[PDB]
């Protein structure tokens, strides 16, 4: 079973506490004792649960930047194959 | 068919209207079209098409095909 | 057609809903399954970018 | 421009990777044992099972990493050594690079390492498979069976020495150690009880090809007293002793491949198996007798006709295929699928070291990834249905619409679509083999790509599809991201391993 | 239209029920 | 403030490039003053009005410099800069104007505005380089993006979304369709190289763009573009209008893979892939395990497909090393005299991969025997079944005999197969589609029996003959198929026309359509379809050994088209009232009375009228480039010449005779349907009245055409 620890410390839980209210007054002689905790979590309003709510742009730059990474050391890699330090640009190019 | 209501929790597309439709059409053909136009630009890099209309191939042009000098 | 009910109108015409996956957004457990097997396609793909791509 | 720098890149990276798996497994375990007096789980949050967990797990997907590296740096050094050799014409100077060792770290059982691309491949498929395994085994291992969140750790150690010695004796031992480790796995983390009996049914099965092995490996000591295969190179056996020695090794790596009729092991322990090990036996093992054989028969000329071996090879294809229509078990069907594609790669052996070992060499990654993958979706179906028969559990694409996609998608890479790898190794091996037999490759193709193929769609679009009006109160929620990835990522691996480089292939 | 239809019954997808042993014969 | 300090500074440094630029050129005062000797004023001189360029030029010292450095920490190169120490680099190139020669910072902003100018598109443009790869592209990631997206997008964001991306496909794909049907244009485009097979060898993605595979893709396109228009709203109030649209543009586009392959792998591919989009759209009630039995038997027949043609493929590559179409095809001549010892047997090289490419074209375009799979596929939905059975699914077989027709021609099992497998596959499916009381079923054997005139339009010997009866059968078939579904949905999913009739009222446009299609599909005289079965008959060779049941088979066929359109249409609209009462009374209350009312689509009858149109436009674009004097076809590749158009250009007299036989055994199988009173009448009488004045006008209107004037 899982025995991790519910409250947490590195942020407080989203939580409303007005959507379910204790009874605290007008008990009958044959009814049930209230519930303590009555907290309902509360998701953000502009939550869709249906996809993914990854709204940064780190995964974008890190493909971005290994990809130019890819594209320089591809340069580099041709620049030393043909034995130049740089491309050699021809003044046209054909169809293969 | 009649509508008949569908579990909240299901992430199926039945019945399944979104009000931000227009945006979300723009935002998923233009990057679309674009992607397809590096992929176009790429495949026509390599593309081999017949003379036109009153051109011949010279035989001993290197355009020409070729054997294998053993 | 006949008898048509708009969008607005319509009691059963659903927007997008569900869940995406099984993961609980609200959950908080340190589970580190989704985040190692993102790290893995992650590396895999920088891998071939940055070794075998050209 | 091939300079010393990369030949002892790749050498040190090969050596350095397994110690760094090495020191990893060694320091998880002092602190398994040394934190604990019992050494089971303390059911709480403040366990070192979280620990073992982390450790094992990154230590298994940091050492994919450098494999990764290694094995880019290892295509890199053979292709160029291949080139360094072929490249000079002049008869006065030869190749002659002497290497050095490095002096951090010792050469592991004093033996130089040597590297082939199959054994790197298998190293590969150790890596990823066992990455799935201990994945799909976290919600078995439990209060007094968490030891096993190490056998992972110990098969990649045990493989890593097995895929990089030039010495036979440690080969067969590497062969030889992943037998405990797996009886382990199946005694002790399988939930169903009937699993007891599969375990004896795996290991007397195994061990059987073992001994066979065993009196090749002895045959080939015994008679060259040596430990290399260089000097098996300069000694040859007689027409009789070669026989012995191809019949025993094939007989053998056959009882683990497993090969018709000796699959009834694997049969039994595919439906008994906890699914994590179910995916890495069916996925890894088997490999790792299929790399046992091409070591031991490409070192040995062999005069006799293979006829046999492909008979029963390609009786093992159709005796598996024609099975698949009946069976009702989700998991038993991945079995037979899994026998008939390891008698499909078995049969790509059976002419020495000719250009079919490429094609044997691609179906067993493809293998490994696909049967990880039908084994992972049928443990999905398991946890999720709480059952495996077709006449349990259908319409799952409309409750569970991501496991029936992933089930329709992984019917789609099983049927050999070309754009995965599948579809190059069955060119592979069906070109050879239709030069070699027509017939015998239009029989071949016939039984696996129609009847069998029949069968494997029929029993799993049925579970697909449907209404699954049965127990609605008790039906399951959608996929979750682990088993997302694990499905995209064997998709992944299966399309864009047709873009790796040519050169091995 | 002209009527409030309920929603539609539960009885569109009958539940069947096995009365007979499903043979492996007839797998 | 900092828009006129900006002006302000671009003017400066314009005026500045222009003094420099202008000065530099004849390499006189190209250093003199630029770096001139000290003399304080002079320094300021030139770093004051120069400022603008050496300011900027000192920007691209540090903004290289740091660049440099970028690469030296990325790649390991250039030592850095340990020769510099960053005080003499950085006043070395600052005070180094030579950068700005022959630039100007007006020319290049006029450069940068000149770069996305569409006015300088240029037709060679297009003529050279095929646009048609962008939006086929752009066609297949919208279909598979909405796939994955089918949230982001509702019902209406996925059918704009498809419906652009389809049209651009439609528009570009038709200025292309006349270039390489007219002007002998044709493309191979390789996208790369896709996968390794052999040791050392690479297949690449390549497509093939010419006469065949334009033809093919563009009925497919069409037809599935104006079955998308139709799609939406014959699902008009479904549960899954999305994923219907969604299976239809996969499959289309598996279609068009097929169709536009170079390679025999790319062909394998489209093989597989129409394959298991046709079993995802059979299979589209995906709850019913009713529909799964129709779609796994449809796939097994794919599957078995799928094998021969694998088969086939390795037999070419073991025995030519090659797996590119066009380079099989120009040299499968040279292995005409060769033989493959399979087993006991020495079979040809070209008999064995002819048998095999032959049976895998019979499954898919349905023959006798093969067929069984066609009609219970009729469980799709009406746009599904239309895409299936017009073109696409049952067209993929004649696209093999047509791709590959230099193979066939050397094939002794293909001439004897074809023709006799093809007559009894028309005559198979026009008897049953004649007989066929569901529309659907109808007219699925009416796709039999013309997938059965193809087979034996291609034992002919002309391959315009079967372009010709392909874009014929597909666009009318497609068509009827719509009406048809229209049909369905107003009778509330009940197929059968027993339960039909009185419709025309219901369904008006339905009717006029559907007579239309259906005069022109069932090759009625005086119609195009009339017209491919003449030449049908036309190019027949008559040496065949069973010559006799062939040719029997062929005309109980051609004249079966009769039967199956007048029952479906009579028994559809002006038959008595076999419905049930429910689905008149409901459609005819006053209260609907408006000018909204229809019980179609209003998009339905735009669709199926411009679906007719277009139609009609291209078969007489086809017959003006293929059956006019002068021929302007483009070159089929095919050098099996025979002279079947010596009997469409100069017949003989028997030959008009025999077609005077057919044409009027057509004639009395009309006066049968029109006039035979099965039922009793209160018009009986006046009904063999009718026919007897019918028969004396007709007699006494030649007896005066002829002879009196
Ligand atoms: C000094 C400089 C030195 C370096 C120089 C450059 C060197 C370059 C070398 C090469 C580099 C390679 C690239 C980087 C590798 C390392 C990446 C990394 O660690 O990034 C960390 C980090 C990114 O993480 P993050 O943004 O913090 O958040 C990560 C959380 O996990 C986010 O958590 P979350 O849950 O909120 O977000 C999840 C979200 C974010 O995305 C991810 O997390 C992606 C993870 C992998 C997902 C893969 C899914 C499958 C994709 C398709 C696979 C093939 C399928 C088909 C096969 C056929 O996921 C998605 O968006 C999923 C996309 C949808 C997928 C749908 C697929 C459907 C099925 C389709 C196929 C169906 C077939 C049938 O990087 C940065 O922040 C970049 C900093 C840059 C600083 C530069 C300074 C200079
Ligand atoms: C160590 C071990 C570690 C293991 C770790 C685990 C991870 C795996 C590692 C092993 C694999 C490593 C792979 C590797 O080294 O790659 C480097 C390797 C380096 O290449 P290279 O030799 O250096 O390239 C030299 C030049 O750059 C020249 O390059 P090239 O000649 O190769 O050209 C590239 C070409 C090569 O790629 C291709 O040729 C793609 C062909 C396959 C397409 C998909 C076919 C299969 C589809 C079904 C898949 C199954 C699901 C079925 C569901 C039903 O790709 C493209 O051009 C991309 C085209 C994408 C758009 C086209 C999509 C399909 C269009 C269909 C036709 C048009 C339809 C409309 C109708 C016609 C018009 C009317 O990378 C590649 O080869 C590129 C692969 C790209 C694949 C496609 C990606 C598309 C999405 C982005
Ligand atoms: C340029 C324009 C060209 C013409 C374009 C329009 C064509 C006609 C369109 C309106 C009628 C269409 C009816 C279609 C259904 C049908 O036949 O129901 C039987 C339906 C059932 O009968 P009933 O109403 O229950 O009463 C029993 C008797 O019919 C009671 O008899 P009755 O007293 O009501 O009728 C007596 C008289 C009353 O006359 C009229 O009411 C004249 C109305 C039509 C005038 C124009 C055509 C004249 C004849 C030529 O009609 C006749 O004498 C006609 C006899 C026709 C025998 C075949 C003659 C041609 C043989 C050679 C082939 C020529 C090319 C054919 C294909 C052309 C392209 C589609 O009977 C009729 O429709 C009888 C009238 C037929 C008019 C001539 C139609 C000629 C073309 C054949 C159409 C049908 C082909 C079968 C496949 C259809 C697939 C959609
Ligand atoms: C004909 C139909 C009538 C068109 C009238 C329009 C002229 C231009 C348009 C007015 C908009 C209506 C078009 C449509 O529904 O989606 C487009 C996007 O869609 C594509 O950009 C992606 C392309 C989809 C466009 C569909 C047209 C299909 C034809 C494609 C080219 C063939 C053209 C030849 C046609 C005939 C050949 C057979 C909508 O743009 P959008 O995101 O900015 O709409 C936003 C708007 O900008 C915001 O201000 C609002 O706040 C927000 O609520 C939303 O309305
Ligand atoms: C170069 C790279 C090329 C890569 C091509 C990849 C092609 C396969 C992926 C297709 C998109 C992802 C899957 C979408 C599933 C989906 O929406 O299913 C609907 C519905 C989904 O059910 P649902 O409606 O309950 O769920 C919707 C919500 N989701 C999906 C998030 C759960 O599934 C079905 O109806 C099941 C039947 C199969 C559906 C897919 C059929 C076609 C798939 C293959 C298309 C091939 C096109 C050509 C490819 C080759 C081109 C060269
Ligand atoms: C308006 C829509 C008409 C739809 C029905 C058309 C029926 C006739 C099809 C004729 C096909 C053959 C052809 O191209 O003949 C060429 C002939 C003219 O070319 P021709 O006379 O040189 O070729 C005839 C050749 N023989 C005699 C051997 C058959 O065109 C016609 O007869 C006119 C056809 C209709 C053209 C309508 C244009 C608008
Ligand atoms: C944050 C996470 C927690 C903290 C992690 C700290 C990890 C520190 C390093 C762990 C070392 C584990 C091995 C312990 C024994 C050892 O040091 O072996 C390395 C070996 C010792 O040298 P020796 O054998 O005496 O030979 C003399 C030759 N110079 O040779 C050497 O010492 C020379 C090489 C340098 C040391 C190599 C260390 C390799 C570590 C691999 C990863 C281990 C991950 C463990 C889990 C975390
Ligand atoms: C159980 C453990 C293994 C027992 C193996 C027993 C093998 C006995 C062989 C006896 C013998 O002499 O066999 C010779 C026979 C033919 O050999 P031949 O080609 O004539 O040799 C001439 C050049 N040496 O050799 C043969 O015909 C080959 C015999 C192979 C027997 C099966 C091998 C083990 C299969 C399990």
């Amino acid at each position: 079973r899982q025995n991790f620890a519910k409250n947490i410390t590195t942020t407080d839980i989203p939580k409303d506490s007005h959507h379910f209210a204790a009874k605290r007054s007008g008990f009958t002689q044959t009814e049930q004792a209230p519930f303590a905790y009555n907290d309902v979590y509360q998701y953000p309003k502009d939550y869709k649960p249906w996809n993914y709510n990854y709204k940064g742009n780190g995964v974008l730059l890190a493909l971005f930047l290994g990809s130019a990474f890819s594209l320089v050391a591809y340069e580099r890699s041709y620049a030393s194959k043909t034995g130049r330090y740089q491309r050699k640009v021809q003044q046209n190019y054909y169809q293969i | 068919f009649q509508k008949y209501p569908i579990p909240r929790y299901l992430h199926v597309g039945q019945w399944i209207v979104n009000k931000n439709w227009k945006w979300n059409t723009f935002h998923m053909f233009f990057p679309t079209a674009i992607l397809c136009f590096m992929v176009w630009r790429n495949s026509m890099i390599s593309t081999a098409k017949p003379p036109n209309y009153g051109e011949y191939v010279d035989p001993q042009s290197p355009v020409a095909p070729k054997a294998i000098k053993y | 057609d006949a008898y048509y009910h708009d969008d607005t109108h319509e009691g059963l015409m659903n927007e997008p809903h569900g869940y995406l996956t099984m993961d609980d957004p609200m959950d908080l457990r340190p589970n580190y399954e989704k985040s190692a097997l993102e790290l893995l396609f992650l590396v895999s793909g920088g891998a071939i970018l940055a070794l075998m791509l050209g | 421009m091939f300079n010393l720098n990369t030949i002892y890149l790749s050498r040190i990276f090969i050596e350095f990777n397994f110690y760094f798996l090495f020191f990893l497994f060694l320091i998880s375990s002092i602190i398994f044992y040394f934190s604990k007096i019992i050494s089971i789980q303390n059911l709480n949050q403040n366990s070192v099972f979280n620990f073992l967990k982390l450790a094992n797990i990154f230590g298994i997907l940091i050492s994919f990493f450098i494999h990764i590296i290694s094995f880019w740096f290892y295509c890199i050094y053979s292709y160029n050594l291949s080139l360094n050799i072929f490249s000079d014409i002049n008869l006065y100077n030869s190749n002659s690079i002497e290497l050095l060792n490095n002096s951090l770290l010792p050469n592991y059982f004093k033996s130089n390492i040597t590297i082939d691309f199959f054994g790197l491949i298998l190293l590969t498929l150790a890596y990823i498979v066992g990455f799935v395994s201990i994945l799909a085994l976290d919600t078995r291992l439990y209060w007094k069976n968490i030891k096993y969140i190490f056998s992972f750790t110990i098969f990649l150690l045990i493989v890593y020495v097995y895929v990089t010695v030039s010495n036979i004796l440690l080969f067969f031992m590497c062969y030889e150690l992943l037998l405990i480790p797996s009886f382990l796995i199946v005694y002790f983390v399988s939930p169903s009880r009937r699993a007891i009996q599969a375990s004896l049914y795996f290991v007397i099965w195994t061990q059987l090809g073992s001994l066979l092995v065993l009196i090749a490996i002895s045959y080939i000591i015994s008679i060259t007293n040596t430990y290399e295969f260089n000097d098996l190179k300069y000694f040859n056996f007689t027409n009789s002793e070669s026989t012995i020695i191809i019949f025993l090794i094939f007989l053998g790596f056959g009882f683990k491949a497993p090969i018709w009729p000796f699959h009834y092991w694997l049969t039994k322990t595919h439906v008994e198996a906890p699914s994590g090990f179910s995916i890495y036996l069916s996925g890894f093992l088997v490999k790792t007798a299929l790399y046992g054989f091409y070591k031991f028969n490409t070192s040995i000329f062999i005069d006799i006709d293979s006829s046999i071996f492909i008979a029963i090879c390609i009786m093992g294809v159709v005796d598996s295929s024609l099975k698949m229509w009946g069976q009702t078990d989700l998991k038993k069907l991945v079995a037979y699928g899994t026998i008939q594609e390891m008698n499909i790669i078995y049969l790509a052996f059976c002419w020495g070291d000719s250009c079919a070992i490429l094609g044997g060499i691609l179906f067993s990654a493809t293998h490994a990834f696909l049967s990880a993958l039908m084994f992972f979706l049928v443990d999905c179906i398991y946890r999720r249905y709480h059952t495996r028969s077709l006449v349990e559990v259908n319409g799952i694409l409309h409750i569970t619409p991501n496991l029936g996609l992933s089930i329709l998608f992984m019917l789609v890479f099983f049927s050999g679509i070309p754009g995965t790898i599948k579809f190059i190794s069955e060119f592979y091996i069906f070109s050879g083999l239709l030069e070699a037999s027509p017939f015998i490759c239009f029989i071949l193709m016939l039984v696996a790509n129609v009847l069998g193929l029949i069968g494997f769609s029929k029993s799993w679009f049925n579970a697909t599809f449907g209404m699954p009006k049965k127990n609605t109160k008790y039906l399951p929620m959608d996929l979750s991201f682990k088993e997302s990835y694990i499905i995209l990522y064997c998709f992944f691996f299966l399309f864009i391993f047709s873009y790796f480089s040519s050169i091995f292939f | 239209h002209g009527w409030d239809r309920p929603d539609v019954p539960l009885s569109f997808n009958p539940l069947y029920v096995h009365k007979r042993e499903l043979s492996i014969f007839d797998t | 403030l900092f828009l006129l300090f900006f002006i302000v500074n671009l003017y400066w440094f314009n005026s500045g490039l222009i003094f420099f630029n202008s000065v530099y050129k004849i390499h006189h005062d190209a250093w003199t003053l630029i770096f001139q000797t000290d003399s304080i004023l002079n320094k300021l001189k030139i770093y004051f009005f120069l400022l603008p360029l050496y300011i900027s030029s000192f920007i691209h010292s540090i903004s290289t410099w740091y660049y440099n450095y970028i690469l030296n920490f990325l790649l390991f190169s250039e030592n850095l800069n340990t020769n510099t120490n960053f005080v003499d680099y950085i006043t070395y190139n600052t005070l180094l104007l030579s950068k700005f020669e022959d630039f100007n910072l007006f020319v290049y902003i006029k450069t940068l505005l000149i770069t996305f100018d569409i006015r300088q598109i240029n037709l060679d443009f297009l003529n050279e380089y095929p646009i048609i790869l962008l939006t086929g592209l752009l066609f297949l990631f919208t279909t598979i993006f909405s796939l994955i997206c089918l949230s982001y997008l509702g019902l209406y964001g996925v059918f704009i979304l498809n419906l652009a991306s389809i049209l651009l496909f439609w528009l570009s794909m038709l200025y292309y369709f006349n270039l390489i049907v007219s002007e002998n244009y044709y493309y191979y485009i390789s996208l790369g190289k896709w996968m390794y097979l052999s040791n050392g060898f690479r297949v690449s993605f390549d497509l093939l763009i010419d006469l065949t595979s334009i033809s093919f893709s563009f009925l497919t396109l069409t037809i599935g573009v104006f079955v998308y228009i139709y799609t939406f709203s014959y699902f008009r109030y479904e549960p899954l209008v999305e994923r219907l649209i969604l299976f239809l543009n996969s499959f289309m586009i598996s279609m068009i893979l097929l169709v536009s392959s170079g390679n025999f792998i790319v062909l394998f591919l489209g093989w597989e892939l129409i394959g298991l989009t046709s079993f995802f759209l059979i299979n589209f009630w995906s709850t019913r395990v009713g529909t799964l039995k129709a779609a796994f038997k449809a796939f097994s027949f794919n599957k078995l497909s799928d094998l021969f043609l694998f088969f086939a493929i390795l037999i070419i590559f073991s025995t030519t090393y090659n797996l590119d179409i066009l380079s099989f095809n120009n040299q499968i001549y040279l292995y005409e005299s060769y033989n493959i010892d399979m087993f006991y047997w020495s079979i040809n090289l070209i008999e064995i991969i002819s048998f095999f490419f032959i049976s895998c074209a019979f499954i898919k375009s349905a023959q006798f025997g093969a067929h069984i799979w066609l009609p219970d596929s009729m469980e799709a939905p009406v746009p599904a079944s239309a895409l299936i059975h017009s073109a696409t699914l049952v067209s993929a077989g004649i696209y093999l005999l047509l791709r590959l027709s230099p193979l066939f021609e050397l094939s002794k099992y293909a001439y004897f197969i074809l023709p006799l497998i093809g007559s009894v596959t028309a005559f198979y499916g026009g008897l049953v589609s004649a007989f066929q009381s569901d529309t659907k079923k109808t007219l699925a054997y009416s796709t039999i029996s013309h997938c059965g005139f193809l087979m034996v339009s291609y034992s002919t010997g002309v391959l315009e003959f079967v372009i010709l009866y392909l874009y014929v059968h597909g666009f009318f078939k497609a068509a009827t198929f719509l009406c048809v579904g229209n049909v369905n949905r107003f009778n509330r999913n009940i197929q059968d026309f027993k339960r039909m009739g009185g419709f025309y009222k219901y369904l008006p446009f339905e009717c006029l359509a559907s007579f239309v299609c259906m005069i022109n599909l069932s090759g009625l005289p005086l119609t195009l379809g009339f017209y491919i079965k003449h030449l049908l008959f036309i190019g027949l060779v008559e040496s065949y050994t069973l010559y006799p049941l062939i040719f029997s088979s062929l005309i109980l066929g051609a004249i079966a088209g009769v039967f199956y359109s007048y029952r479906l249409f009579y028994s559809i609209f002006f038959d008595t009232k076999k419905g049930k009462k429910a689905i008149y009374l409901q459609a005819s209350r006053i209260i609907l009375n408006s000018k909204f009312y229809s019980n179609t689509s209003l998009a339905s009858n735009l669709s199926i009228t411009f679906l007719v149109l277009i139609s009609y436009t291209v078969i007489l674009y086809l017959y003006c480039t293929t059956l006019n004097n002068y021929y302007s076809l483009s070159d089929l590749k095919s050098i099996y010449i025979n002279n079947a158009y010596s009997y469409f250009y100069k017949p003989d007299y028997n030959f008009l005779n025999a077609v005077s036989i057919l044409n009027w055994f057509v004639i009395i199988l009309l006066i049968s349907v029109i006039y035979l009173n099965w039922r009793w009448s209160y018009y009986y009488t006046k009904s063999i009245d009718s026919l007897s004045k019918f028969i004396l006008f007709s007699f006494f209107f030649f007896i005066f055409s002829k002879y009196i004037l």
